[PDB]
């Protein structure tokens, strides 16, 4: 039982690491011919 | 008979144009012709009351 | 085994400590305290319009301007017959209360107030006229003047009633009469009759008429309590009142 | 007659603009011509008091 | 809707929601286009306008 | 006991901050044109 | 008992985000062409 | 009886500050027009 | 008759075009022609009920 | 009958074309004609399972 707060630590950390890649997204870019 | 219907509300002054299209403004204590005298104002919900007992609201379909 | 659902239920409460509907409740609550703050004691004052003839007597009484804080309100200066009235100079005291736009040629200024309960003077010159105009302006009144035009006692650098009698202001001294049977404009001011419509009379016949561009007739005429209308190719009878 | 109606009042001074358009000044020591003595000038409430008990407020369709 | 200029006809009410737009063209009585000449703004810092 | 002095406190912070909010006020702008 | 004040503190951070991010909006552009 | 201190105290900043509200007073300014 | 399907829905305004092309929006109190009464609109598994007892989804192709 | 090849395989969504050379996109629920509805949608394998009992799949040669 000792071990769910390191078990928790983790998955925190794990939780946040995706979060920031769900969130950021670039835009696009446009290209053009003559 | 010319019907008001609420175009502007905020607390004291409520805006009402009518049938043929008149706009005015109001206070709580005024004189509504065609109704009477105001004698309740509820700037929440929308709601205008007449001392005649009538209830003023906006255009159904215009909101 | 199930230390791993604890772990991920206790982590996401880290994560998430509200509810979705806690943040709508609370959205509400936000939005209702804007409402509050918005909020404004006692009744806005009424936005009104006003005209007025300003009097040069040595005797006569300084116009009066009503105003508001944080309001802009436009004040626009005529002749006695209206003609329009290029300012030269003007002078302003308390600048503090009262901010002053004025465009160099305009014979109209707009003008905002800063203070609530601080009344003022203002002094204008125009081109032509020599002597110098002086007001009072008090702010917060029980309404709100956005537009005030004022007329001055001399002839302007420029010089109808029946062409505003057709667009639809009354004469001043004009008295309602009762006309019962059609759809016509009938007004009394100095015992002439002011008879405005979009049809035509027949047998009475007017002494002075005008006509609108968009179609509108309007009449000038003697006390006459019978009228005969002709439209559409046919002529009916009518009566009024007084 | 004439009526005089409120058109600007503040403590200490009251423009009140009559039912002919005529502006007056007055303080609370003034005779008010055909109603008497100002008794009392009130900027809040609407009320001004004539010495013919006389209670006078602001004009009613400009409020 | 059609504006009276006469003292005692009320000004014109615009309804408007933040981070949307409101437009305004201006015509004439006959409807046809009216150039303007130039305006002013009290308290932009509730409102904002673009203008040519 | 203390927490009337302590929501006094408080409150009269954040009743100040808004009265200050209330306190200014900008001015208006000109916009000419050719 | 006292488990409040870390489960009311930590929302109350989130809290402070939220209000801050209904508060800034942006402003219109006034794209013009040719 | 200590209330006339914070009576002291409070009514003094007002007071102080009040004095001069009414005494600094700003001066015309002339426009002209060409 | 004429059947109206989902095109755009929010939470409290919800956006239906009829099999005629005319599209439109309405909120929770609104007398929906054809139809009736709307009685419970939910932005959720875009289902909008009618007074009338009548329910409108998305179209099959349109969804 | 018509016999149908599926081409885009994702969870939520399904590209799929015909022996004819009909092309469509389907979700979980979602009419196919000829095969009843799409009962069931696996992304593994690339089959659909439809209400007609059927598991589309993609082709041997088309693969």
């Amino acid at each position: 039982q000792q071990e769910i707060q390191q078990r928790t630590s983790d998955m925190l950390t794990a939780a946040t690491q995706l979060v920031q890649d769900w969130k950021q997204v670039e835009t696009q870019v446009y290209t053009e011919g003559t | 008979r010319i019907i008001y219907y609420i175009q502007a509300v905020i607390p004291g002054r409520a805006w009402l144009i009518g049938s043929n299209g008149s706009t005015l403004t109001v206070r709580e204590g005024s004189k509504i012709p065609g109704y009477g005298m105001v004698k309740l104002i509820d700037s929440l919900q929308g709601r205008i009351l007449t001392s005649s007992g009538q209830v003023i609201k906006f255009s159904q379909e215009d909101s | 085994e199930v230390i791993d659902k604890k772990a991920f239920k206790d982590m996401t409460r880290n994560l998430y400590p509200l509810n979705p509907e806690q943040v709508v409740k609370l959205k509400q609550i936000y939005e209702t305290s804007e409402y509050a703050k918005a909020a404004t004691p006692g009744t806005p004052p009424k936005p009104t319009a006003t005209s007025q003839f300003v009097n040069l007597s040595p005797g006569s009484t300084p116009p009066v301007i009503r105003l508001s804080q944080g309001f802009v309100s436009s004040l626009v200066f005529l002749d006695s017959t209206g003609a329009p009235w290029p300012i030269a100079a003007y002078d302003l005291g308390d600048p503090s209360s009262f901010n002053i736009q004025w465009d160099k040629t305009s014979n109209t200024l707009m003008i905002q107030a800063t203070k609530l309960y601080n009344y003022g003077n203002l002094a204008v010159r125009l081109r032509g006229l020599n002597t110098p105009v002086m007001l009072t302006l008090i702010p917060g009144q029980k309404a709100v003047d956005y537009r005030v035009d004022l007329r001055v006692q001399g002839y302007g650098p420029n010089a109808d009633l029946l062409l505003h009698v057709l667009e639809g202001v009354p004469p001043p001294g004009s008295r309602r009469l009762v006309v019962s049977g059609g759809d016509a404009r009938a007004w009394l001011s100095n015992e002439k009759m002011y008879v405005r419509t979009n049809l035509t009379i027949l047998s009475p016949g007017w002494l002075a008429s005008m006509t609108s561009a968009d179609g509108t007739h309007a009449y000038e005429m003697q006390k006459s309590p019978v009228l005969l209308v002709s439209w559409h190719g046919k002529v009916m009878q009518l009566k009024v009142e007084g």
